[PDB]
RNA sequence: UUUGAUACCAUGAUAAGGAUUAUAAAUUGAAAGUGUUAAUAUCAUAAUCAAAAUUUAUUAUUUAUAUUAAAUAUGUAUGUGUAGAUA
């Protein structure tokens, strides 16, 4: 326990600098916000890779049978309306009921960050190639 | 002596009746306030107003409370015991003898005795024995 | 048959031929307050419209008495009519209301079989009647006496409605959560869903004869306890 | 299932009988009870921890309700909540204070009844005694600091302070 | 404390890096209060319900002479932009003014419009030692 | 004042008195505050009698009234400072530096226990204690049992 | 007509820190002193009741199926479990 040294005085013309810096940090933040809203909505609106992990069942099965039949003829329209976002996709599968208890229990789904890739994604590197200038919390393309 | 105006309360507090925590001389005042008895606020408020006049007259007749007492009497004469008792609750000042008369008279036909008695005992030796009539 | 204080039917003071003060119409406040035996300030509390327009009650049609001035009648207090159960006999109903059966007939036109009736008229001779409305309930005149100023301001500012939600709010389900709202949200209902037979009848096979699976006439409590 | 809750009025049954919901409304009038209209039927969850004899923590009563969002903010919480009046908070407010005896009586009162006089605090007395001791040898390491300065700056007509050396 | 930045430098001990119970740290220093989120924009560090009324601090409560700065939990309202009146907030070193009004601010609290910890650093409020330590972390050039 | 003739060795002890007054103010304002909160935030109808435009109106009227009350004490208890009645040492409650049933700081508890002033009993430093309840579920369990005998053993009416 | 615990010189007192009294009916935490405490005074009101400004040796964070609802509550560092040095 030593007596606390006194803090030096503030600065000369640092009040102006702090005002200006915060001022235009805010002005910048307006466009950063505008842009990230644009990005967020563009992502919600655009298609995604299929959410289910095909390495497990009932998904591994050849695309001409089983769950894929159930999807092509009964669920297709809906699955496309929600753009294969993993949350509504999993919910639709619960509500189709012809799988029923399996969706959470036997079936496996891709992890969050992989399931969020844009449809067409070929290489894994894509997760890291999305824009970092934008504040969407990984909800941006 | 401190006196609180309930009409004029301001942030400035010109009469300086509030208990200021940090002023000069405050400490013993604070200590006094923390020692106060369970009814202190209530008792002081009640005894600094509401006291027998120098003539031996009851405090009972006040201009601002008069229509309320009238209303109680009126209600009791039509035999609404509960409505009357519910208005008796909102009385700030000692109610005139006429109120107690009305209220007990209302208790008679339904035989309510417990209620007649608690009315009487309320007006007597609490409120200066207005009830003893 | 004892009456409760201030029956739920409001005493109304019409303007009409009034006192000899006019013999045409009632006018001043202190006048109607002398008629109804109440303070003028109460009389004004109750009537917002007639208090805002003017004090001379210029053009307004009537006055409403303060709740303490209302008188209850057996007529307004007790229900005139009685519901009929599926199994009901005139004997049963009479026992229920304590009437003699003949008295029950008398008001009901000597009817014998009650099977085609929703309601049977009750004789004034009845010992146990129903009260029209729960007695321990608070009359609305009282709660509105609490709010008098507000009710006058409602008229002054001409406030029809104050919208609680923004225009499009139902479109965004997770956005407007009032702090009375609770999870999990309930999905909107669906017509045939309650059992497989109903569903089958409506969606799958439409000539299916049994439209729903047999419904016990008594109440089935689906969330229980 | 998603269903409409339903109620059969006893007049319509092929035997009249008193419906449990009707009874529930009776019970709500008697002990005046808030009926939460938005209470989700799906959310019945007992508190496993306290309500099952299988856990060492078993009190027999639902200690907490298991609702994640629930907060001191909500009108529902406010309506069933214990006000701080006359709880331990009040007890602390009154009995825990810097000189505990000032809780039992006015110091001046006590002092004047027991001793003939008001007595200074021990600390004050220490500074007093010390001044007396060290005023006896050195003088004039001192200063004159009062509450009100006028008494020194214009002293009364008399008052000729004894010269010192 | 080592350095006294306020009075409390004299009264308080740090106790090393000491743990406090969850969400009670004695001093509320909201470094995160401006922390950009597009999708969470209306739920983050704002009112939990959009049907809540604006706080106390958006209103003139009593007879006032005037104020120096308005509080930082005050929420920016269309009138803040439009009226063209002084809007100040107490930040450090001194005060932050909203000078350049935008509708993009509207509906958020000024907590959220004022960056608590600036990327800007005064070299003149720093000891030569502290400046060294800020060069080590790769903040100040040298 | 201005350090002339100060009676107590630590000046800051006075702050403790100030604190007491805070709690007093809360007793004076709690009921009021909370009612105004609950009536303000209520989305469902208030009642049968007060609904619709009347309710909206009354809500705003109330929160307007609550904002107008100057000096009404709204500060949550965990944000009030805990300071010793003896040496005016402070500690964060819920931390090992504040001792709750005596309401003194660690520093004073230590001083007072070691020179015998408090009457306590020493128990092995490493366990739960002599107490059955603490021995079972630790701090949370004992907390619960206290709730149980303050509240739950009553079937309220 | 008085002057110290103050932002300021103004003595006391309790921490941490394993290195050879062992098994039976038995404890793996010590005195050598770690801000706040009692005789040296002779610059100054600096103390929390909210919503606040990182440089300080002395601190065990959640690492890939599903991820922000009530007091406001953390946007940042994917890089072959990979230096030196440490617990
Ligand atoms: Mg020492
Ligand atoms: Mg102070």
């Amino acid at each position: 326990w030593a007596k606390p040294k006194k803090r030096p005085k503030v600065g000369q013309g640092f009040h102006e600098k702090a005002q200006k810096w915060r001022e235009e940090y805010l002005l910048d933040r307006h466009r950063a916000l505008a842009d990230s809203l644009r990005a967020y909505v563009e992502f919600s609106t655009s298609k995604r890779v299929e959410p289910w992990d095909a390495r497990f069942k009932p998904f591994d099965r050849i695309e001409k049978d089983g769950v894929y039949v159930l999807m092509r003829y009964m669920m297709e329209e809906k699955l496309q309306l929600c753009n294969y976002h993993h949350r509504p996709v999993k919910r639709l599968f619960c509500n189709i009921g012809l799988m029923g208890p399996q969706i959470t229990t036997k079936a496996r789904w891709k992890p969050y960050r992989f399931a969020t890739n844009p449809a067409g994604t070929s290489k894994a590197e894509r997760m890291y190639q999305r824009d970092k200038t934008v504040y969407t919390h990984g909800h941006n393309d | 002596p401190a006196v609180v105006d309930h009409d004029n309360i301001t942030v400035e507090d010109p009469n300086r009746v509030g208990l200021n925590a940090a002023t000069l001389d405050c400490r013993g005042r604070i200590y006094r306030w923390l020692r106060r008895g369970p009814f202190f606020q209530v008792d002081n408020y009640f005894r600094r107003s509401v006291k027998l006049n120098r003539d031996g007259t009851l405090p009972t007749d006040f201009v601002h409370e008069a229509p309320l007492m009238r209303k109680i009497i009126r209600l009791a004469h039509r035999g609404h015991l509960k409505a009357a008792c519910e208005e008796y609750r909102r009385v700030t000042t000692v109610p005139p003898v006429e109120v107690y008369r009305a209220l007990t008279a209302c208790c008679v036909p339904g035989a309510k005795l417990a209620d007649a008695v608690s009315i009487f005992e309320d007006g007597d030796s609490k409120l200066f024995y207005v009830s003893r009539d | 048959r004892r009456l409760t204080s201030f029956g739920a039917t409001p005493l109304v003071l019409p303007l009409k031929t009034t006192s000899a003060k006019d013999g045409e119409r009632i006018r001043t406040w202190e006048e109607a307050a002398a008629i109804l035996d109440c303070t003028v300030e109460e009389l004004q509390q109750c009537n917002g419209h007639a208090a805002l327009t003017y004090q001379k009650k210029e053009s307004e049609t009537e006055l409403v008495a303060p709740l303490s001035c209302w008188t209850s009648t057996s007529e307004s207090e007790f229900s005139p009519v009685e519901r009929v159960h599926a199994n009901d006999t005139l004997v049963a109903i009479a026992r229920r209301l304590q009437c003699s059966e003949e008295a029950l007939r008398a008001v009901n036109d000597g009817i014998t079989d009650v099977s085609g009736l929703d309601f049977v008229r009750v004789p004034p001779e009845a010992r146990r009647p129903r009260r029209l409305v729960e007695p321990q309930l608070r009359p609305q005149a009282a709660t509105d006496a609490l709010l008098a100023r507000t009710i006058a301001e409602e008229e002054t500012f001409k406030l029809k409605s104050i919208p609680h939600l923004p225009q499009n709010a139902e479109r965004f389900p997770h956005e407007y959560h009032t702090p009375t709202s609770r999870f999990p949200p309930t999905p909107s209902e669906t017509p045939a869903t309650q059992d497989w037979m109903a569903y089958t009848a409506k969606y799958l096979d439409k000539q299916f004869t049994i439209s729903a699976e047999p419904a016990p006439v008594y109440n089935v409590n689906k969330l229980w306890p | 299932g998603v269903h409409r809750v339903g109620y059969t009025h006893p007049s319509t049954l092929p035997v009249p009988c008193a419906q449990r919901w009707d009874l529930r409304l009776a019970r709500a009038r008697i002990f005046q009870e808030y009926i939460e209209e938005k209470a989700p039927g799906a959310w019945q969850l007992e508190d496993e921890r306290s309500m099952s004899p299988e856990f060492k923590t078993f009190t027999g009563y639902p200690m907490r309700d298991m609702r994640p969002g629930y907060g001191q903010n909500l009108p529902d919480y406010i309506m069933k909540k214990r006000l701080p009046n006359n709880t331990h908070y009040e007890l602390f407010a009154r009995r825990d204070i810097p000189n505990e005896d000032n809780a039992m009586y006015g110091k001046y009162l006590y002092d004047m009844t027991v001793h003939g006089t008001s007595l200074p605090s021990t600390y004050r007395m220490h500074k007093d005694i010390n001044k007396a001791q060290r005023n006896d040898r050195k003088l004039s390491g001192n200063r004159f600091k009062v509450l009100c300065s006028s008494g020194a700056k214009n002293p009364p007509s008399g008052w000729e302070p004894i010269p010192d050396a | 404390l080592k350095i006294a930045k306020s009075a409390f430098g004299f009264y308080l001990a740090r106790r090393g890096q000491r743990k406090y119970p969850f969400l009670r740290r004695p001093h509320i220093k909201n470094t995160h209060s401006m922390n950009p989120s597009a999708p969470y924009f209306w739920s983050f560090m704002t009112a939990k319900s959009q049907m809540a009324f604006l706080p106390e601090e958006n209103y003139i409560t009593g007879d006032w002479t005037g104020k120096f700065f308005v509080s930082k939990r005050q929420v920016y309202t269309l009138q803040h932009a439009t009226s063209g009146a002084k809007v100040r907030v107490k930040s450090f070193p001194s005060i932050f003014e909203f000078n350049s009004p935008s509708r993009w601010n509207i509906g958020k609290e000024m907590n959220t419009l004022t960056k608590p910890r600036m990327d800007l650093i005064d070299e003149q409020m720093l000891t030569k030692k502290q400046r060294l330590d800020y060069v080590r972390a790769g903040l100040l050039p040298k | 004042m201005r350090h002339i003739g100060q009676d107590v060795p630590k000046r800051h002890t006075h702050f403790v008195l100030e604190s007491r007054l805070m709690y007093e103010k809360s007793f004076r304002d709690c009921w009021l505050h909370s009612v105004c909160r609950a009536i303000s935030q209520l989305d469902e109808p208030l009642s049968k009698t007060v609904v619709g435009t009347h309710q909206k109106m009354l809500q705003r009227k109330v929160t307007c009234f609550q904002y107008n009350q100057y000096g009404l004490f709204k500060t949550p208890y965990y944000r009030l400072a805990n300071v010793d009645r003896y040496h005016a040492v402070q500690g964060v409650a819920g931390t090992r530096e504040w001792v709750p049933y005596v309401n003194v700081s660690y520093w004073t508890m230590n001083k007072m226990v070691r020179g015998g002033n408090l009457l306590v009993h020493r128990v092995h430093y490493t366990g739960w204690g002599t107490d059955s309840h603490l021995k079972k579920g630790g701090w949370e369990h004992r907390w619960n049992k206290v709730l149980q005998r303050n509240v739950l053993q009553y079937s309220r009416i």
